[PDB]
C-alpha cells in the first residue's frame, strides 16, 4: 500500500536525478576542455583561433 | 582584416569571465533549491487503538 | 620550452586596466595576461608598464576525455566559417 | 540559404500556377481584411481609429504606441475565424515580398530579369504559393527557417548589449529574468521568471522608441523584406499589423481553447507563425504544446483580462530565442593535443627571449634575489 | 489518512536506481585526482557541489524507498538541524520495531 502511494514521486525523483546527471556532464566536459586549452597555453602553442573555436 | 578582429580579441576576456560567472551562478542555484523532504506517516498507535475498538473492548 | 607566442595583451598592464577583474590573480599578486591561470606572470617597467607571461613546462592533472555527445554541437550552417578556416 | 539550379527549375515550372494561386489568395485575403477593417473602424477605440500620435521624448518622432495604436478585438470570432486570420497573415507576408519584387520590376523595366533569375533560384523571397507539393513546401520552410537563424542572433545581441552597456536591472528578480531571457534554445525558459524583463525594458525602451537598425534586424528575423527600408515607420507598421493579427488569433485560441483541438500540422504552423517552432527541429505535439502554453503564459493574465500584451520588443526577443541555437562545436577533443606554433620552432629564441625565459623561468626567484642584492649593494656603495 | 492515490505519472526515461548509482560513481571517479580538500567554512568546488547534489538525491530516494543506511543518509541527506532531529526520530523507530518483532517472535 505504501509503495502504491509513493509511486509517482519516486519515479519523478529518479527522472530528475537522471536529468541532473545529464546536466552536470557537459560542465565536466567544458572543464576538461579548459584544462587542455590551459595546458597548451602554458606551452606557448595555443592560437586564439583554436581558443575561439 | 585589422580593426574588427582586434576589437573582438579585446572583447574575449571579459565575455569569458562573465560566462564563467553565469555558469557558477546556475550551478549555485541548482544546489540552493535542493531540500531534504521528511515525510510524515500515520502513527500506528491510532491503528492499534482502532483495532481495539473494533473488538468491542 | 618553445618560442611560440601567447594570448595577446596589446602592451597593457592588467593590474591597472579597466577590465582587470577579468584577469585572474596569482599568489604573487600579478594578474594574468589572459583569462587562463598563469603562475609566473610578471610586469616589466619601460616608459610604460606591461605584463608578460613566460611559457614553461608544467604538468596539470588532465581530466579524462569526455564523450563527443556532451561537448559537440552540430549547429553548423552554410554561412558559418570557423576561426581556423578564416585564419 | 544559397541559390541553386534545382530550386530555379522548381520555381520556373510553378511560376504561373503560383501567380494564379497568389491572385486567388489575394481576393480571399482582401475579403477577410475588409471584414476586419470594418470591424476595427466600427468598434475600435477612439485613439486606435483616429491614429493618436505618440512622439519620442528626445527627437519627437512619431511611432506606433503599443497601448494606443494596437487593439485586440476580443469579439472578432463572430465575424472572422482563426483560420482566416492565419491565411491573412501568410498572405500578408507573401504580398509584401511580391510587392517589393513588383516595385523593382516597375522601377527597372526589363533590366530586372537577371535579378529575377537570382530571385527564382532561392526560396527565401518567393511566395508560399510557388510550392505545389509537400517536398517543395518543406524546402521553402527550411529556407525561411535558415533566414530566421541567420538574422535573429544579431537582433538579440543588439538588444542585450545596448541594455547591459547603458543600464542595469533594478532588483534581483529583474536580473534573473534578463539573464534567462537570452538563453539558447537547448534549455527551457520559464515564462514566469522571464516576464518582469518586459516591464524593465518598458522602463528602458518601448516599442515606440525602437531604433531603425534593431527594426531592420527584427524584420529580417520575421522574413519581412527590408529593401528599400526607408523610414522606420513603414516596416514598423508592418510589424504592428502582423502582431496585432497574431494577438487577436491568440486571444481567440486562448478563450476557445482551439489549440487543444488543433491538429498536428496546423499546430506546427501556428507555432511557426509565432516564431516558436522551427521545422528543422522535428518537434512532436508535446513540445509544440509546451511552447505554445509557455507563450500564452508569457502573454499573461492581463492579455485576456484587457487585451494588453507585454512589451513587444521583449516578446520578439523571447520568441526568437528559439532560433538562437547553441554555438557550433565540431571536432574530437584529441585535436587539442596538437600544436599551433610549430612553424616557428626553426627560428629559436633570440637574446631578449632567452633573457625573458631566464628571468621569468623556474629560476626566477634566484635571479630576482641576486639582482636585488646586487642593486642594494651598489646603492649602498653609492651613498 | 493519506488521500487519493496520486495520478499515475509516466517516466520520461527508463533507468534503474542501481544503474544511476553506477553512473554517478563512474562520473565522480574520473575527477578524484582533480577533486580538492576544503574546510566547512571555505567555498566549495564544482566537483564537490555535484557530488553533494547527486548523493543527496540518491540517498533521499533510497530513504523513501526503505533502504535505510543511517550512516550514509546522515552524511549526504542531513544538512539542517531540524532534519537531523527527524533523522534521530527515524533511527529510534526502526530499532524499536526490530526489537519488538524479535521478542514477539521469541
Ligand atoms: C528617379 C526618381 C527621382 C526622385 C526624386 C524625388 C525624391 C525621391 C522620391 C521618393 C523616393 C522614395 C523614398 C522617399 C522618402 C520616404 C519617406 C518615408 O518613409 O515616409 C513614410 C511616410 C509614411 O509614414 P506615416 O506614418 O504615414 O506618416 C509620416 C509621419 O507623419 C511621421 O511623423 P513625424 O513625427 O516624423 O512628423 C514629421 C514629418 C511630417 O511630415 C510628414 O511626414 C508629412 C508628409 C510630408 C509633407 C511635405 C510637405 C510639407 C508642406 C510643403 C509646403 C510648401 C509650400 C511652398 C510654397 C511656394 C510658393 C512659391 O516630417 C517632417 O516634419 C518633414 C517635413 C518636410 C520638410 C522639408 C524641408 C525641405 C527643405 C528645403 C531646403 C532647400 C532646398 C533647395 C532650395 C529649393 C528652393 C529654391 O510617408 C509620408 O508621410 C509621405 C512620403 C512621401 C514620399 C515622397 C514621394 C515622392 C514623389 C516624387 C514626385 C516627383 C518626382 C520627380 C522626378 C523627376 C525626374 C526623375
Ligand atoms: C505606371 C507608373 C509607375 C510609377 C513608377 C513606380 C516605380 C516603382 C515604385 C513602387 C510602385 C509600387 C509597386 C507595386 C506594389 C504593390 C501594391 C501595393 O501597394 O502593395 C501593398 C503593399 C503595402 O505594404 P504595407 O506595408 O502592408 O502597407 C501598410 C499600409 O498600412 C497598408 O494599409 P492597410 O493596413 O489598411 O491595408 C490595406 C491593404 C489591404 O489589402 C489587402 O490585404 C489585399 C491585398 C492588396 C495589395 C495586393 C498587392 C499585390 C502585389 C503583387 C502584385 C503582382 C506582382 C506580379 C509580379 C510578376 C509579374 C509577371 O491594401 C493595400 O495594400 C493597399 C495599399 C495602398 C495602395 C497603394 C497603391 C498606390 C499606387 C497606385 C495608384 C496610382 C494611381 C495613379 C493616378 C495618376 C493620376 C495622375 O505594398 C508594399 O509592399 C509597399 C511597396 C514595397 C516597395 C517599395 C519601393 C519604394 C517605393 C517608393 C515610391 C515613392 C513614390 C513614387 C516615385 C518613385 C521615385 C523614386
Ligand atoms: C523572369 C523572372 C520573373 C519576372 C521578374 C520578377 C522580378 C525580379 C526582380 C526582383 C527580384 C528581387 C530579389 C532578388 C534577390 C537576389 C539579389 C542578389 O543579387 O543576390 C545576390 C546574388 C546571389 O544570391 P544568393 O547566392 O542566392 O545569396 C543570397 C543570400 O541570401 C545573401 O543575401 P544578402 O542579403 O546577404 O545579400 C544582399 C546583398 C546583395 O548584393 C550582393 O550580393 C552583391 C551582388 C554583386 C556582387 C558582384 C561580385 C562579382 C564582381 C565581379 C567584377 C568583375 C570581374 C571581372 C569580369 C570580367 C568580364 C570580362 O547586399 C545588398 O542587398 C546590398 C544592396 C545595395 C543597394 C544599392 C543601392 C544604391 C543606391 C545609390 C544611392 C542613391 C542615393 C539617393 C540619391 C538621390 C539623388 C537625387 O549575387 C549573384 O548572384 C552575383 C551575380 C554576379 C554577376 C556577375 C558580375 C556582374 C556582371 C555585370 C555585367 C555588366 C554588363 C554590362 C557592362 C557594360 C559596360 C559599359
Ligand atoms: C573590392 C571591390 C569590389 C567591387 C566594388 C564595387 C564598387 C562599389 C563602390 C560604391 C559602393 C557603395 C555605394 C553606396 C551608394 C549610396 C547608397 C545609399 O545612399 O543608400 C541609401 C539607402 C540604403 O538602403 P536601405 O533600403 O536602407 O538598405 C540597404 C541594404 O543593403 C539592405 O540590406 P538588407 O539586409 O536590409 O536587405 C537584404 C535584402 C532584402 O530583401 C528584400 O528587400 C527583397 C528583395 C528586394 C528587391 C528590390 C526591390 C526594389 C524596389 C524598388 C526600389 C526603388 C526604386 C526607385 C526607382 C528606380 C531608380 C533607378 O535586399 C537585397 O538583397 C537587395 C538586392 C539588391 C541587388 C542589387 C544590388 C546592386 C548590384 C549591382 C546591380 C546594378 C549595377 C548597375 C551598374 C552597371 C550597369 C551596366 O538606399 C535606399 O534607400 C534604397 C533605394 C533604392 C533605389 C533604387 C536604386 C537607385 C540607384 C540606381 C540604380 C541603377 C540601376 C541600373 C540598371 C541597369 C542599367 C544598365
Ligand atoms: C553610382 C553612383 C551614381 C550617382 C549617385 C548620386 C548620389 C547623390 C548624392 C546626394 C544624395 C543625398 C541623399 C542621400 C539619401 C540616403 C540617406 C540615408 O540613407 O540615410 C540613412 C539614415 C540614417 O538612419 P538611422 O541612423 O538608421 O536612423 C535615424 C532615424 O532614427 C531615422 O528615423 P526616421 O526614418 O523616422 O527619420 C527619417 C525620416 C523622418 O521623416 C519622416 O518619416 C517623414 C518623411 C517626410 C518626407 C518628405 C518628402 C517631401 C517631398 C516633397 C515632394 C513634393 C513634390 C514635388 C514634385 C515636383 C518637383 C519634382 O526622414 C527622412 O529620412 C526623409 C527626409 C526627406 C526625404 C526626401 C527624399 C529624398 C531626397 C534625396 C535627394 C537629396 C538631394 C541630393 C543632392 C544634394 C546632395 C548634397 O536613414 C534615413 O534617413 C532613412 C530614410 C531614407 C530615405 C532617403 C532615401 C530613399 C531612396 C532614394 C530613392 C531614389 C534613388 C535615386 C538614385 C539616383 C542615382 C543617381
Ligand atoms: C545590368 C545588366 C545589363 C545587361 C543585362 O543584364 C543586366 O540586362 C538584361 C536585360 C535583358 C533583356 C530584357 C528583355 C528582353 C526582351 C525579350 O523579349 C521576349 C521576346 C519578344 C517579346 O516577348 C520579343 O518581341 C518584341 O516585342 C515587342 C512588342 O511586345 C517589340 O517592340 C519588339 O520589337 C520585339 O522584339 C528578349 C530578351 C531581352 C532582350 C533580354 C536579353 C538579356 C538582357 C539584355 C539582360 C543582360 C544580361
Ligand atoms: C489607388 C488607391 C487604392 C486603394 C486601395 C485600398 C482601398 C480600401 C477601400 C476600403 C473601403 C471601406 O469602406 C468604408 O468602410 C468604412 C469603415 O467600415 C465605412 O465607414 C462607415 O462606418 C464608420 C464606422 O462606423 C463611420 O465612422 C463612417 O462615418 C461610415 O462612413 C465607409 O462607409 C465605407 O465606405
Amino acid at each position: 500500500t505504501l509503495q502504491q502511494y509513493r509511486r509517482a514521486s519516486q519515479d519523478k525523483r529518479l527522472d530528475d536525478l537522471v536529468d541532473l546527471l545529464e546536466r552536470f556532464k557537459p560542465v565536466l566536459a567544458r572543464e576538461a576542455i579548459m584544462q587542455r586549452l590551459t595546458i597548451k597555453h602554458l606551452e606557448g602553442q595555443l592560437g586564439v583561433w583554436r581558443y575561439m573555436d | 582584416d585589422i580593426m574588427v578582429p582586434s576589437f573582438v580579441y579585446n572583447k574575449l576576456p571579459v565575455i569569458h569571465f562573465l560566462q564563467e560567472k553565469r555558469a557558477e551562478q546556475k550551478l549555485r542555484r541548482v544546489l540552493d533549491e535542493t531540500y531534504t523532504e521528511w515525510t510524515e506517516e500515520l502513527d500506528q498507535a491510532h491503528v492499534t487503538d482502532a483495532i481495539t475498538r473494533s473488538l468491542n473492548i | 620550452v618553445g618560442n611560440g607566442p601567447t594570448f595577446s595583451t596589446g602592451g597593457e598592464c592588467m593590474n591597472t586596466c579597466d577590465i582587470q577583474n577579468a584577469f585572474p590573480m596569482n599568489d604573487r599578486g600579478v594578474r594574468s595576461s589572459s583569462p587562463f591561470q598563469e603562475p609566473n606572470t610578471a610586469i616589466y617597467d619601460s616608459y610604460l608598464a606591461w605584463t608578460y607571461f613566460q611559457p614553461m613546462d608544467v604538468h596539470i592533472e588532465k581530466l579524462p576525455a569526455p564523450e563527443a555527445k556532451y561537448y559537440q554541437r552540430h549547429t553548423k550552417k552554410p554561412w558559418d566559417v570557423s576561426s581556423t578556416e578564416l585564419t | 540559404m544559397q541559390g541553386s539550379w534545382s530550386v530555379l527549375k522548381k520555381n520556373c515550372s510553378n511560376f504561373f500556377p503560383g501567380l494564379l494561386a497568389f491572385a486567388q489568395q489575394t481576393q480571399e485575403a482582401y475579403g477577410i481584411w475588409l471584414r476586419i477593417y470594418n470591424r476595427q473602424q466600427k468598434y475600435g477605440p477612439t485613439d486606435f481609429v483616429e491614429q493618436s500620435e505618440t512622439f519620442s521624448p528626445d527627437y519627437h518622432k512619431r511611432f506606433h504606441s503599443q497601448d494606443k495604436n494596437m487593439w485586440v478585438d476580443k469579439e472578432l470570432c463572430t465575424e472572422v475565424s482563426q483560420k482566416e486570420v492565419a491565411r491573412l497573415m501568410t498572405y500578408k507576408l507573401d504580398m509584401w515580398r511580391m510587392a517589393h519584387c513588383a516595385g523593382a520590376l516597375l522601377a527597372t523595366g526589363g533590366y530586372a530579369i537577371p535579378f529575377g533569375l537570382f530571385w527564382l533560384a532561392n526560396d527565401t523571397w518567393v511566395p508560399s504559393s510557388f510550392n505545389l507539393t509537400g517536398e517543395e513546401l518543406r524546402a521553402w520552410r527550411e529556407a525561411q527557417d535558415l533566414y530566421r537563424y541567420r538574422s535573429a542572433p544579431s537582433y538579440l545581441t543588439d538588444t542585450k548589449w545596448h541594455f547591459d552597456f547603458h543600464a542595469y536591472p533594478w532588483n534581483e528578480t529583474q536580473e534573473r529574468a534578463w539573464d534567462d531571457l537570452f538563453e539558447k534554445n537547448d534549455v527551457r525558459r520559464d515564462p514566469k521568471v522571464v516576464r518582469p524583463a518586459a516591464e524593465m525594458y518598458d522602463g528602458f525602451i518601448k516599442f515606440e522608441l525602437i531604433r531603425r537598425k534593431s527594426l531592420r534586424h527584427l524584420c529580417r528575423s520575421m522574413n519581412i523584406p527590408t529593401f528599400p527600408m526607408l523610414a522606420r515607420l513603414c516596416n514598423g507598421t508592418r510589424v504592428r499589423d502582423y502582431w496585432n493579427l497574431a494577438w487577436c488569433e491568440d486571444y481567440m485560441v486562448i478563450t476557445q481553447r482551439l489549440h487543444e483541438s488543433m491538429t498536428d500540422e496546423e499546430l506546427y504552423d501556428y507555432a511557426w507563425r509565432r516564431y516558436l517552432a522551427p521545422y528543422d527541429k522535428n518537434l512532436n505535439r508535446e513540445q509544440l504544446m509546451e511552447r505554445v502554453e509557455d507563450y500564452f503564459e508569457f502573454l499573461g493574465p492581463d492579455f485576456v483580462a484587457h487585451g494588453k500584451a507585454p512589451n513587444l520588443v521583449i516578446l520578439t526577443n523571447y520568441v526568437l530565442g528559439y532560433y538562437n541555437d547553441p554555438a557550433y562545436l565540431e571536432g574530437d577533443i584529441s585535436e587539442l593535443d596538437k600544436n599551433d606554433y610549430d612553424h616557428l620552432a626553426s627560428w629559436g629564441k633570440d637574446a631578449f627571449l632567452r633573457r625573458l625565459e631566464f628571468e621569468n623561468g623556474p629560476l626566477r626567484d634566484q635571479v630576482e634575489a641576486h639582482t636585488q642584492r646586487l642593486l642594494a649593494e651598489r646603492a649602498a656603495i653609492a651613498k | 489518512y493519506k488521500g487519493e492515490v496520486p495520478p499515475h505519472y509516466t517516466r520520461k526515461s527508463s533507468a534503474t536506481i542501481e544503474q544511476v548509482e553506477k553512473e554517478i560513481d563512474a562520473l565522480l571517479g574520473g575527477a578524484e585526482k582533480l577533486r580538492k580538500t576544503s574546510t566547512d567554512d571555505q567555498p566549495m568546488d564544482k566537483l564537490t557541489l555535484m557530488e553533494r547534489c547527486l548523493r543527496h538525491a540518491l540517498w533521499s530516494y533510497h530513504k523513501e524507498e526503505g533502504r535505510y543506511d543511517f550512516d550514509q543518509i546522515g552524511r549526504w541527506v542531513v544538512y539542517t538541524p531540524e532534519d537531523e532531529v527527524k533523522l534521530a526520530q527515524l533511527k529510534r523507530e526502526v530499532e524499536a520495531k526490530e526489537k519488538l518483532a524479535a521478542l514477539r517472535k521469541r
